[PDB]
């Protein structure tokens, strides 16, 4: 199919050897994206950790503050708060992947009759202030995470696509235009054979 | 094929086809390094690993870039332990402590 | 910031000054979920592990491209109790991510 | 020339011949002498050697050739995962077949060719050694089950007894075998 | 005769020259000329001419000539990963390589041979444009070591100018260079 | 190119020709399989496709490995029989239905 001469013998064996080394290049993106995978998973088992803690000191926070005190002053307290809008994101640029990553504002500044008017609620409600700090950093480890897994996902797949599909491939064109090529040559070594024999059947002619 | 014969007990120096070797194998594993850091970056890797890609980058202008100077087997020795001197001790896995302890460290 | 245990653990989440629901069911809970991916509660959402682990239908029902409301599986008031599943859990995620069984 | 086993040459040598041993310049470049690979190396001879083996080596002898046939077949297999995860991240019904092979690879194979006693081994020694790492293979597999892990196996005396086994002379080896036979038998209910 | 610098006529005719300059079909199927193939061409007088570039263009020119040369040379073996991997998800510090290697087969090698300038070009406009496109680079990789974009340099109205500059004639080139370099050398503060 | 001279009645049982067809044409879509699972991940799959990963490895385990034995005609038509039970009916396109009723039990 492809022109079969001595100089795309070259260009085929050429891009089987850029193959062969992206092979390897590959497989050693993929052993550094495992390296930075692996650094993270025991940060999200850490992060569980603390995220688990922290709930349950809310938790315990607010069965106190709505056991030994009114739930109709819980719902007055917390339908006095106004909902507090302003969680922000930025953005992550690595690999070419991108993923936005958020951290929040949270004001404080909503002392509403700032003398509060139960004893638990400023107690509770800074354990839940907390409580959803440590939320917002599980939800970074988990993208970042999830970005690393597709990843290594994207390049097994490529690695596998490469080997098995674009390695036999050149090897069967190179098999192809070398037994080509030897043709031409056992063409031309009997030509001269037979030029050979017809000029020699001349002193034979005499 | 022939250098295993040709170095070693009183040939040239004694310490001679253990840093053949290393040089190899530093360079070996600074090239491709030195490669995959276009699509990673300078710094997503580890510490050493670096050190090997400044040791492969300066490797070939201090030690193949000779220039025309009539270099003796003492002085390129000398200037191969300068090169080996900027990866880490313990690193150099292919040599005794006999030879690191007397030659390497200095640069 | 919705977050979607209880309604009861949802106005706690109002006493710290974010917006949470609470369904007690799943189809009840996505189509929630559903319209606070269409407006907006600036796209962070954890839905109760016993009643949501994996959201993620509702990510690729209404927003595939972006990903930017974040699903999360998270520790109920009558479960967290007991420590969830934190080491089989990463065991699963490990199983789930990258293919292999690992025992680290 | 090029490292390849295409040519004429090899073809038609490989089409008459009756033995192949491939050896590489890897695992001779990693000091493991001899440098067969036990991979692309093949025999057609066994199939009619087997009354011979049974009747002067030992009454089951391809079984416990096939039994490392199988065992390093299942190294070269798995180390695919060792390769990419890392090795302590392996399960614990993987990680004694990678530590079998390794010490099938380091006291079995590998034979220092100029050392005074390890160089000649014959049919009863070499048994002698596979029915060694068969064994552990054997009761370590039994007994990773109910009371250990693979740290409370791969640090145990027998262990060094096995990897210097080889450099015993065969006038004191058909006793060497025995006790470390016994010991490892009683090592296994030890634990 | 094939289109293939492998027969009896080239490969008879490469061995008793210098200066061989290899064309290809590639960069003459889009309309790229000359179709130097750079990638395959040489030319044994660059050492032994030094003397004369020095005492009669300019004090620098083997030293600017042999940074083309080595950008050139960077850029090729990048065009491996650029596509083996893809233009993007790269690193910001060889983009501006490969761009800078787009920017040089723009402007520096490519000539039209029919524009009533531009067809002859004298060396010192060659080492004005070589200049140009090496204090750009040297001034361009120090601004991103300080930390920028990469689309904030590839649209720049600096290098419009860059893009032009092989069309003005050999009379207006010096007052043409001069303003050119004062603008590349300040338009990189205001990033 | 033949065997459609060489099957049927009088030759062999009725059901050969649909007996090779149904298992060609179920390993054929078994390799299919196996190459996909190669690509994309496990989950990716309904149940019957996972009947015919099983189908896929049950074949090439069980009715290709039979190492020395002499099988014969009757014995391999009937392991092709209880190979085919481990798909549903549904899945039998093939043969006609009086042979599912006399077999695939």
């Amino acid at each position: 199919q492809v022109s079969p001469t001595r100089m795309n013998l070259l260009q085929r064996r050429g891009q089987l050897r850029l193959a062969q080394k992206g092979v390897d290049l590959l497989k050693k993106k993929r052993d550094a994206l495992v390296a930075e995978f692996f650094g993270l998973v025991r940060e999200a088992m850490e992060a569980r950790k603390a995220l688990d803690q922290a709930a349950k000191e809310a938790y315990a926070a607010l069965l106190l503050a709505q056991a030994f005190d009114g739930p109709e002053v819980v719902a007055g307290a917390a339908l006095g708060v106004p909902p507090l809008e302003g969680v922000e994101a930025e953005v992550e640029n690595v690999w070419g992947s991108k993923v936005p990553r958020l951290k929040a504002t949270f004001p404080d500044g909503a002392l509403l009759s700032p003398v509060g008017t139960p004893a638990y609620t400023l107690e509770a409600s800074r354990a839940f202030r907390r409580y959803a700090e440590a939320l917002i950093r599980v939800a970074n480890t988990e993208t970042r995470l999830k970005k690393i897994g597709e990843e290594i996902k994207k390049t097994t797949r490529r690695v596998n696509a490469l080997e098995q599909v674009v390695i036999p491939g050149i090897r069967a064109q190179i098999r192809f235009i070398q037994q080509v090529l030897e043709q031409r040559e056992r063409e031309d070594t009997f030509r001269l054979k037979r030029i050979k024999g017809k000029i020699e059947a001349r002193e034979a002619e005499e | 094929r022939l250098m295993n014969n040709g170095v070693g007990k009183g040939k040239t120096r004694e310490d001679h086809k253990q840093v053949s070797d290393q040089l190899y194998s530093a360079y070996a594993n600074g090239v491709d390094i030195r490669k995959l850091v276009a699509i990673i970056g300078e710094d997503a890797l580890t510490e050493n690993d670096r050190r090997y890609l400044q040791f492969a980058d300066a490797f070939e202008r201090f030690f193949i870039n000779q220039g025309q100077q009539n270099r003796s087997i003492e002085e390129s020795l000398q200037i191969a332990w300068a090169l080996l001197s900027m990866l880490p001790q313990g690193e150099l896995k292919r040599i005794s402590k006999d030879h690191i302890g007397k030659y390497y460290g200095q640069k | 910031m919705a977050v979607i245990a209880d309604p009861e653990t949802a106005q706690g989440f109002r006493l710290a000054g974010l917006e949470g629901y609470g369904a007690s069911s799943a189809e009840e809970a996505q189509s929630l979920l559903e319209t606070l991916v269409e407006r907006g509660g600036y796209a962070l959402v954890a839905v109760d592990e016993a009643l949501l682990p994996d959201p993620e239908r509702a990510v690729e029902r209404l927003m595939r491209g972006r990903d930017l409301p974040v699903l999360l599986p998270i520790a109920g008031l009558k479960e967290a109790f007991q420590g969830h599943d934190v080491e089989g859990y990463m065991r699963e995620l490990v199983r789930k991510t990258i293919g292999f069984d690992i025992k680290l | 020339p090029g490292g390849d086993m295409s040519e004429p040459v090899t073809q038609s040598t490989l089409r008459i011949v009756g033995a192949f041993w491939r050896l590489d310049a890897s695992l001779a470049f990693r000091r493991h002498f001899p440098a067969i690979n036990w991979n692309g190396s093949y025999s057609l001879f066994t199939s009619a050697l087997d009354p011979w083996y049974r009747e002067n080596v030992a009454e089951d002898y391809p079984e416990l050739r096939d039994a490392i046939s199988e065992l390093l077949q299942r190294e070269a297999g798995l180390q695919e995962i060792v390769q990419l995860v890392g090795p302590d991240a392996l399960q614990d019904a993987e990680r004694l077949v990678i530590e079998v092979g390794r010490i099938i690879r380091e006291d079995f194979l590998q034979q220092n060719a100029y050392h005074e006693v390890d160089a000649y081994c014959s049919m009863k020694k070499a048994y002698g050694i596979m029915k060694m790492i068969l064994a552990f293979y054997k009761e370590a597999e039994a007994a990773i089950k109910r009371g250990v892990s693979i740290d409370e196996i791969l640090q145990l005396p027998v262990l060094e007894r096995i990897g210097r086994a080889r450099y015993v002379s065969e006038e004191e080896f058909p006793a060497y075998f025995e006790e470390a036979m016994k010991e490892i038998q009683g090592a296994f209910k030890a634990l």
